RNA sequence: CCCCACUAUGCUUAGCCCUAAACCUCAACAGUUAAAUCAACAAAACUGCUCGCCAGAACACUACGAGCCACAGCUUAAAACUCAAA
């Protein structure tokens, strides 16, 4: 099962600046899109599930 | 020390208290056309304050106002006199259709 | 010949115009959400107004509108609280668009 | 009985809708609290239990407006969510 | 071995005291600098109280000398047509342009307040300013 | 001009008109809604007896002497002999708020009679006789 | 219990009787909002001062005595036996 290496080095810091959360793949997701969102109003079916 | 620190006095933006219509007016139980504004029309009933919008001192006045008027020949008691049914609606009730 | 925090006070903008109600400002559209325009006009709370019916692609974002303030943070205390509810947000009335 | 008749809880019928001249007058004695003070006044009340009910009515108008007021006024953040995503 | 009672002292009396005791091995990375930069309070959990009777919060409310100038300008002639610009910090209002001018005229040794009010709308009428009287 | 709920005031000049007669003029149908019967009396303005039906005289006994149904046929038993007297326009004075306070201004309508205005009688004591006690039901 | 009739009584007057879940179930006065806020619930927690009152349950709004326009009454108010709870 791949369950991320440690997500710390030998000091103890974790690597992903949202590791506290316990969730950092999910909520760095969630950030990327809301972070798409803002950029794109500064600028301005059947076939797949 | 320093001119720019607040300084200590009364609110000067403060605004005047509410008045009812009739605050500073004498009520007299004579004058049935101002004691008429404050019964129903229909059945004569003293209204509430929060129909005629009144401070409990008037309240007070225009109910012994009436009470005196009524009982001394001056009002009737069972329906609004409909001579003063077309004075100024002063009162927050609906009826009609 | 430092200026201090009381000098400031006295001279702002915010502090010269005494009470909000019934007071004239300049808004800046700075979030949009469907038709509700967050508007910032200099205070501690954005207003959020509804985008008027005529001209109302003429309101976007970065656009300067003129309002009319009610109260700069609404607020109430309800029976059996120790506090105010504060719902974080100014009460203003959309007037129109500023413009040169 | 020493009044004038004709005057009090009285109303006049338009394009003979009666139905509608009826829920007019029973509107009427509605509000001016005739209808219920009829019917509370068909059996007697005994003081103790005036007063209790008195007070309950007073103090459910009280609760009942500011639960309205209170209803009211947190309505205002009710638009769609501005920040969605965050 | 350490202390979750956080409403016992604070952080750094609990742990101040832990370290003498041998309990804790090391001192905490963070101890050596708030011992050589300290908060203004120690951070000592309290529990906030209601006020009764006769004890009123200090806090006062902030009114300057023209403030009265100003809410007599507001009555008399209202709030102007012009708009506040709250964004520049060097924004002046027609009330503030007549609080500047009813203090200059002050100076000059008029002491009336009915008489040094009617003179200040004149001298901005002069200048081209529109002051129309509400009432 | 608009129409107004309140009625004409007697001394004063109204235009209104029912068959060529004032609002002082026209008979008067006093009902009375009880809770165990319904009594319908037409008068004219002068107080002449003109037409009575109830529910009792109309062959309801008992129950059924307090229903809608009786009162309806009270009112148009009433209308009927007001009808032959000369009746048309009547005002009608409801005292009471029995089963058959609206069903016998209905009865009257069916049985030929045109209703101007409705007013309510219902005796209410301002302060009056101690009403009997709390039924134990 | 429901329906009908009707009385003492509710009213007035002149005397009595002196009771209530007569209860905001909060003694009077003065003071405080800082300490620990505080068994619980009620009704935020206390200080000074004074009077009244209380000391397991039940016996007991009882017995006796005494006083009272009260006479099947009111006020004051025990003990014995009994229990390990109340
Ligand atoms: S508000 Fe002044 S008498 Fe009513
Ligand atoms: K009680
Ligand atoms: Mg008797
Ligand atoms: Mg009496
Ligand atoms: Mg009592
Ligand atoms: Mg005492
Ligand atoms: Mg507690
Ligand atoms: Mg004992
Ligand atoms: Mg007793
Ligand atoms: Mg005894
Ligand atoms: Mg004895």
């Amino acid at each position: 099962p791949r369950q991320r290496a440690i997500q710390w080095g030998e000091d103890g810091r974790p690597f992903h600046y949202l590791f506290y959360t316990g969730k950092q793949s999910y909520y760095s997701l969630m950030h990327d899109v809301y972070g798409m969102l803002l950029n794109l109003e500064k600028h301005q079916v059947i076939g797949s599930r | 020390s320093n001119e720019d620190l607040p300084i200590s006095m009364e609110n000067p933006y403060k605004e005047p208290l509410k008045k009812c219509i009739l605050c500073g007016k004498h009520v007299d139980y004579k004058n049935v056309q101002l004691l008429s504004q404050f019964v129903s029309p229909f059945t004569g009933c003293i209204y509430g304050r929060h129909i005629t919008g009144l401070c409990g001192k008037k309240q007070k006045e225009i109910t012994k106002a009436i009470k005196r008027a009524q009982i001394m020949g001056f009002m009737p008691v069972t329906y609004k006199d409909p001579a003063y049914l077309k004075d100024p609606k002063v009162c927050n009730i609906r009826y009609r259709e | 010949n430092v200026e201090s925090f009381a000098s400031m006070l006295r001279h702002s903008p915010l502090t010269q115009m005494g009470p909000a109600k019934d007071k004239l400002v300049i808004g800046r559209i700075f979030h949009i959400v469907e038709n509700d325009l967050y508007i910032d006009f200099g205070g501690k709370f954005h207003c959020v107004c509804r985008r008027p019916e005529v001209d109302g692609e003429k309101y976007q974002k970065g656009t300067r509108v003129r309002l009319r303030l009610l109260d700069l943070e609404l607020t109430s205390r309800f029976l059996g609280a120790t506090t105010d509810t504060t719902v974080l947000e100014a009460n203003a009335v959309l007037l129109g668009i500023q413009e040169s | 009985a020493k009044h004038l008749k004709f005057i009090a809880r009285t109303v006049m019928v338009q394009e003979g809708n009666v139905e509608s001249a009826y829920r007019t007058l029973n509107r009427i004695l509605t509000m001016d609290g005739l209808i219920e003070d009829i019917k509370h006044r068909r059996y007697y009340e005994k003081p103790c239990r005036r007063r209790q009910r008195e007070s309950y009515e007073r103090c459910r108008r009280i609760y009942n407006m500011e639960m309205a007021r209170k209803i009211n006024f947190l309505m205002r953040k009710n638009r769609a969510d501005p920040w969605q995503g965050c | 071995a350490g202390s979750r009672l956080e409403t016992v002292g604070s952080i750094f009396s609990r742990t101040r005291d832990l370290v003498r005791a041998g309990v804790l091995k090391e001192k905490p990375l963070w101890f050596d600098v708030y011992d050589a930069f300290p908060p203004l309070r120690e951070p000592v959990f309290q529990r906030p109280r209601v006020r009764y009777g006769k004890a009123k919060a200090p806090i006062q409310d902030i009114w300057y000398h023209e403030d009265r100038i100003r809410a007599k300008f507001y009555s008399v002639y209202g709030s102007g047509q012009r708009a506040f610009d709250l964004f520049n910090p060097n924004f002046k209002s027609t009330c503030q342009r007549f609080v500047e001018k009813y203090t200059e005229l002050q100076k000059l040794g008029e002491t009336d307040e009915e008489k040094l009010f009617v003179e200040t709308g004149k001298a901005l009428l002069a200048e081209g300013v529109i002051l129309r009287r509400v009432g | 001009t608009k129409f107004s709920i309140y009625p004409p005031i007697p001394g004063e000049e109204s235009s209104l008109r029912w068959a060529g007669k004032k609002f002082e003029e026209i008979p008067i149908a006093h009902i009375k809604a009880s809770h165990n019967n319904t009594q319908i009396q037409v008068v004219s303005a002068s107080n002449e007896p003109l037409a009575f039906a109830s529910c009792g005289t109309e062959g309801f006994r008992n129950a059924k002497k307090g229903t809608g149904i009786a009162a309806q046929t009270a009112g148009i038993a009433a209308a009927a002999r007001a009808k032959q007297k000369g009746v048309i326009h009547i005002r009608v004075v409801v005292k009471g708020l029995g089963p058959g306070r609206l069903s016998a201004m209905h009865g009257l309508i069916m049985g030929g009679l045109e209703v101007i205005s409705i007013t309510d009688n219902t005796p209410i004591p301002h302060x009056g006789c101690r009403p009997r006690k709390a039924r134990k039901l």
